[PDB]
């Protein structure tokens, strides 16, 4: 599930008028357009910070798994953080950041820049490890009050009771159940690495934002009925009396290009916000408890879930 | 505009978001007050503006054991509001 | 019962104070008011822009100019102002969509939290949901969620099963606990120990498959009264 998109900032004066001081005087008498565009884009940028905070800051403490990793036969090694790697990401997490991925310097010179997120990748990985450690040592109790420890095999006996299977079935098949879970976890790593389009829902988020910016840059070579598409050429070739009817077309034309981009950006943020709202609900109900809703947390009878962090999104293992 | 920051003796700090002038960088950690960016926040604290790295939360460690459980002996009725 | 009625009433008494003292508790609803007024001020204030014309007043343009040169000057004004109204209506459609989504969530919470009891985690409050109460606010609604939160936990030693007579017994609706000397069976969410009998436990299998079984005695209610 995607959770956020790139936060962009646009310099209204520089994009429209470039380095012309003559255009800057004339842009003042066109109203408060650049004030509106900044206000709209700032609202999108702040909302992106809230989406990540809403989804990942579900817990108020930072839990840790005990030094000995033995939970009744279940491995969990592929999801717990890796101390050897400096990034402190799990093997599945490190694999995800590779799957999802001058032009930047050219865009910066037109007034298009990108603000960095408030929560770095290190902070978001710590939320996922705190959530993962809580749900292993406690169950669903850390999501409704103080975290009360319980042995993992006894926790799984509770989770079978929630789907209509009695406790004895787990205890008399504990070794079989552990091996099936370990094998299923291992196959998830291999199947994910081989396919490059598996992480396609977040590449589209990255592609659309970069593609829309490129079209905005290429819009600067249009003429809009003017003699030329260069502000300096028009001002160095015609008298100020008659140059006004030419510069007006370019200023209005480039104002339309800026307004269109913001309108499309506002619509996309609405879609992303809906996706982030769903991701936050799934964390509350699949990860912090056991869900009885059909096909909400995976296909089958839900037992538990584990979150992983990914660039601009989240991945649930149901 | 004509205004200038001293840039010297004003505790210039270097962040991934940019250059922050006029705030001292402490080594403590507090809850975020004013977001600067890339994990840096700012707040007004004792007669100065300080910049720090925001803390996710209080550290905790559930005492996981092999045959140990924890059961409550009391409860509380809590009323919260949603707007 | 008497203690529970007291805790509820103290919780209610703090809500009257919490909203009154905190200034930004109703920030979500005040945002609806502010965005509407700010849009209308911008629409009104945008009437002074010349949009490249000589002035922003239509009457002055017509009185000081000949008709064929007046139409050129006012065309910029009419086109400029038509653009302002189109942008204003477009923003309204986007805002109305966001409000409708919040209205749909409020209608759902009313049906589920207020008209019933919800098992979904964190949907109705932080904790185990009990019931909810609605209150009407300007351009919105306010829910008071009543939740049950455990407190004052204790350490215990636990076992998955109890072995007796070569048969494995599992709890029916509780968990086996021990304070150090004796073994009890208690409900999970509250400490209420009881003697392990054949009424609150069921037998399944023998005493070697389960990893972690414990020898104890499972009291039989039928036997002692029969001997009387
Ligand atoms: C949990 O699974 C991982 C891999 O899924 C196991 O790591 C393997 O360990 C063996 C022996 O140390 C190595 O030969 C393999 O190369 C390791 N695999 C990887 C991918 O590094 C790990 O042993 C499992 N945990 C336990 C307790 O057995
Ligand atoms: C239940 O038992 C565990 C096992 O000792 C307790 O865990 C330790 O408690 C002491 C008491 O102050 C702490 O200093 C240690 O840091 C705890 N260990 C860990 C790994 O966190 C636990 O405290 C006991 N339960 C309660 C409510 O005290
Ligand atoms: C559970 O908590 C309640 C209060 O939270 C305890 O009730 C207290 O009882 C003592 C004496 O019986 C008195 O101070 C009051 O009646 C209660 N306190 C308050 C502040 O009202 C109750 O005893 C606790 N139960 C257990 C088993 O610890
Ligand atoms: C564990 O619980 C049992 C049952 O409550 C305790 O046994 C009682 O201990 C008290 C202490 O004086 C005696 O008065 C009772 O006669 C005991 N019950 C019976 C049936 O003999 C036991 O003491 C508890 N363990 C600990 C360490 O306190
Ligand atoms: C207490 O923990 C130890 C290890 O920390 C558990 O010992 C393992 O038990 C399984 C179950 O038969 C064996 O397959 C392993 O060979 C044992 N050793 C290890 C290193 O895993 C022990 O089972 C735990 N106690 C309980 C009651 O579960
Ligand atoms: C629980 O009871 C069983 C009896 O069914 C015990 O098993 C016996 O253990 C002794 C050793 O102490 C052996 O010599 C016997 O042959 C075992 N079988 C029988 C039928 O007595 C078992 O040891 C008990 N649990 C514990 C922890 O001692």
């Amino acid at each position: 599930l995607p959770v956020s998109m790139t936060k962009t900032s646009v310099d209204c004066t520089m994009y429209i008028c470039g380095d012309s001081t003559e255009c800057s005087n004339l842009l003042l008498q066109y109203g408060s357009f650049c004030t509106q565009l900044k206000r709209a884009l700032t609202g999108i940028a702040v909302e992106q910070d809230k989406n990540t905070q809403e989804v990942f800051a579900q817990v108020k403490q930072i839990y840790k798994t005990p030094p000995i990793k033995y939970f009744g036969g279940f491995n969990f090694s592929q999801i717990l953080p890796d101390p050897s790697k400096p990034s402190k990401r799990s093997p599945i997490e490190d694999l995800l950041f590779n799957k999802v991925t001058d032009l930047i310097c050219a865009q910066k010179f037109k007034g298009l820049t990108v603000l960095p997120p408030l929560l770095t990748d290190e902070m978001i990985a710590q939320y996922t490890s705190a959530l993962l450690a809580g749900t292993i040592t406690s169950g669903w109790t850390f999501g409704a009050g103080p975290a009360l420890q319980i042995p993992f095999p006894m926790q799984m006996a509770y989770r079978f009771n929630g789907i209509g299977v009695t406790q004895n079935v787990l205890y008399e098949n504990q070794k079989l159940i552990a091996n099936q879970f370990n094998s299923a976890i291992g196959k998830i790593q291999d199947s994910l690495s081989s396919t490059p389009s598996a992480l396609g829902k977040l590449q589209d988020v990255v592609n659309h934002n970069a593609q829309a910016l490129n079209t905005l840059v290429k819009q600067l070579s249009s003429k809009f009925g003017a003699i030329s598409s260069v502000l300096n050429d028009i001002f160095s070739r015609l008298d100020p009396p008659e140059a006004e009817v030419q510069i007006d077309r370019l200023i209005t034309g480039r104002l339309q290009s800026l307004q269109t981009y913001v309108t499309q950006q506002l619509i996309r943020a609405a879609e992303i916000r809906a996706s982030a709202n769903l991701a936050a609900t799934k964390m509350s109900e699949c990860v912090l408890g056991q869900s009885k809703r059909v096909d909400f947390c995976g296909k089958g009878y839900h037992l538990m879930s584990f979150p992983q962090s990914a660039p601009h999104g989240v991945v649930f293992l149901h | 505009p004509t205004w200038r920051v001293y840039s010297t003796g004003s505790n210039v700090f270097q962040t991934r978001a940019g250059c922050l002038i006029g705030a001292e960088y402490v080594n403590n950690s507090y809850e975020c007050d004013i977001p600067i960016g890339a994990g840096i926040c700012a707040s007004y604290q004792t007669q100065s503006i300080i910049a720090y790295t925001m803390s996710l939360g209080a550290e905790n460690s559930v005492a996981y054991s092999n045959n140990s459980i924890a059961i409550p002996t009391n409860f509380t009725i809590s009323v919260t509001t949603e707007i | 019962q008497k203690l529970i009625a007291n805790q509820f009433n103290s919780a209610i008494g703090k809500i009257q104070d919490s909203l009154s003292s905190t200034p930004s508790a109703l920030g979500k609803l005040q945002d609806v008011v502010n965005h509407n007024a700010q849009a209308l001020n911008t629409l009104v204030k945008q009437l002074s822009s010349k949009f490249g014309a000589i002035s922003s007043v239509l009457n002055d343009i017509f009185s000081r100019l000949d008709p064929p040169e007046a139409e050129v000057q006012i065309d910029r004004l009419i086109t400029g102002r038509l653009q302002s109204l189109q942008t204003y209506v477009t923003q309204q459609l986007i805002r109305a969509a966001e409000i409708r989504a919040s209205a749909n969530l409020a209608a759902t919470k009313m049906s589920e939290c207020v008209l019933g009891q919800s098992k979904r985690v964190d949907f109705c409050g932080k904790g185990y949901h009990l019931m909810s109460f609605p209150q009407s606010a300007p351009h919105g609604v306010v829910f008071l969620h009543v939740t049950y939160v455990p407190a004052q936990e204790k350490n215990f030693t636990t076992a998955p099963a109890i072995c007796h007579d070569g048969k494995a017994h599992f709890p029916r609706e509780g968990v086996f606990v021990s304070n150090g000397t004796h073994w009890f069976v208690t409900q999970r969410n509250f400490y209420e120990p009881q003697i392990i009998t054949t009424d609150n436990t069921f037998v399944s299998g023998n005493c070697d498959v389960v990893i972690g079984i414990v020898n104890n005695t499972v009291y039989d209610p039928l036997q002692p009264e029969l001997d009387s």
